[PDB]
């Protein structure tokens, strides 16, 4: 009994010793192992889930319904089919904006987080061997800053002026570079600029609420689809806005009635 | 702490951040003093564990163990 | 003893880590 | 540099392991 | 700081301790 | 990276040298002890 305790303690101290040596043995390899770099997710193993844009509250819709012979397409029958999954439940992005706001629930492709992990990266090759992580390189910083875009929106919106466009487009390159443009170059710049200004001219004209503005609204939705899909000036449902405008006019009429007969009782 | 901010929302995220924020805090901790800390620290900590175990072992042992051409001169005498 | 004093003042927070683990393990054993 | 360091490490690990095993057996002798 | 979750996962973390 | 990789190599080298010293000292001590035990019995007579 005493010899066994002495032996097991004298073996335990040396077991502690060899385990401790193995700790440093793994530790030396621990700072020369790095995460394998990809080109989709840059090794971060996550990109913004584009099918929900990162918001996550995607709209849902019933596409087809296998109705029983003898029923009417009501709403409760559709719900009962949803209980037994006899209707085609489909996911619509919140990027598509609809006239009727559909139920916005969590996106199954990202489980509500808003990102997809890089499935191209595989578990067998998730680690690298390079000691690049210790010496902070110029190329990683330049790459992580190459996806920052230097967002130019602060000049593109301010650019819509003939004198200011003249300055920015022509005068600044001619002064800084010390060169002079050919007339073909200047005229092509001016033509492409005037061609680009069509959408903002039409947006300004449709913003007047002048009579017959739905025709210019359809012109806006015809000239460029993607931008017109997000412009807040364009209304999805025209009778909606028109009758709400008439209702607001009669509402301020009755508001005037209230605010004018409220002053005839204290006298 | 936010989890796995994926790749490319930041230029949109900083679109709102920069308008709400009043003061950002940026930490500067390099890698090499951290790694020097790892190696020296695991050395000293594991030697501390070894010292505690060997002291306990030696004390408990010093307490418990005392309780336990070849026929010439052989032919004429 | 002096180089030991330097090495222990050097790594104070990690030593406190390990001592905290030792105390917690001892109280869990008892 | 990394390859040289890894080689030195492998030699050191083998030497330490065999030295500690021999020390264990030899202190078990006494 | 660069902790290693098993199956070979490297996670960068905050400063120290 | 060099000064980052240095201390682990150095501490493992001290571990190796300490283990070598302990093993060699124990080897000499056990050799002389076993020879002395044999020499009480088989050599010239003893004290
Ligand atoms: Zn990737
Ligand atoms: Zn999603």
């Amino acid at each position: 009994i005493p010899e066994f305790i002495s032996k097991i303690s004298y073996l335990s101290v040396f077991a502690v010793a060899t385990l401790g040596t193995y700790d440093i043995a793994l530790d030396l390899g621990k700072k020369v192992i790095c995460q394998r770099d990809c080109k989709t997710c840059n090794g971060w193993q996550a990109l913004r889930c584009t099918m929900c844009k990162g918001t996550g509250s995607v709209h849902y819709q019933i596409k087809d319904y296998n109705l029983r012979s003898g029923e009417k397409p009501t709403a409760d029958c559709v719900a009962d089919a949803i209980v037994e999954n006899r209707a085609e439940l489909v996911h619509l992005p919140s990027s598509f904006n609809h006239s009727a706001p559909l139920p916005s629930k969590d996106c199954p492709t990202c489980d509500g987080t808003g990102a997809m992990s890089c499935t191209e990266c595989k578990n067998k090759l998730q680690v690298r061997i390079s000691a690049d992580d210790i010496m902070e390189p110029p190329w990683k910083a330049y790459n992580v800053l190459k996806k920052m875009d230097y967002p130019y929106e602060h000049i593109v919106h301010s650019m819509k002026d003939p004198s200011i466009a003249n300055f920015w487009l022509i005068t600044l390159p001619q002064i800084v570079g010390g060169f002079d443009y050919d007339e073909d170059v200047k005229k092509k710049i001016w033509w492409q600029y005037e061609e680009s200004m069509r959408y903002d001219q039409l947006r300004d004209l449709v913003a007047k609420r002048n009579p017959g503005w739905e025709y210019l609204q359809d012109a806006l939705v015809s000239i460029d689809p993607v931008r017109a899909r997000e412009d807040p000036v364009i209304v999805k449902n025209v009778p909606y806005y028109k009758a709400k405008k008439s209702l607001e006019a009669e509402s301020q009429k009755k508001a005037q009635k209230g605010s004018r007969q409220r002053k005839w009782w204290f006298f | 702490i936010v989890d796995r901010m994926p790749i490319d929302g930041w230029n949109d995220v900083w679109k709102k951040l920069h308008q709400q924020i009043v003061n950002v805090e940026v930490f500067n901790v390099d890698v090499v003093p951290a790694e020097v800390y790892t190696t020296v620290a695991t050395f000293v900590v594991w030697s501390m564990r070894l010292a505690l175990f060997v002291s306990l072992y030696v004390w408990i042992d010093s307490i418990t163990r005392p309780i336990y051409l070849g026929s010439l001169g052989k032919s004429r005498a | 003893w002096f180089v030991a004093l330097g090495f222990l003042v050097y790594a104070w927070r990690a030593v406190l880590f390990e001592l905290s683990n030792w105390r917690k393990a001892a109280f869990a054993i008892l | 540099l990394l390859l040289v360091a890894g080689y030195i490490v492998r030699t050191h690990l083998l030497f330490v392991s065999r030295a500690y095993s021999e020390l264990q057996t030899e202190f078990e002798k006494i | 700081l660069t902790v290693l979750i098993k199956r070979g996962i490297l996670i960068l973390i905050h400063k120290k301790a | 990276v060099f000064i980052a990789l240095l201390p682990g190599i150095l501490i493992l080298w001290f571990i190796r040298e300490s283990a070598m010293l302990l093993l060699i000292t124990s080897k000499r001590f056990l050799y002389k002890k076993y020879n002395q035990l044999f020499d009480m019995a088989y050599a010239e007579n003893f004290i």
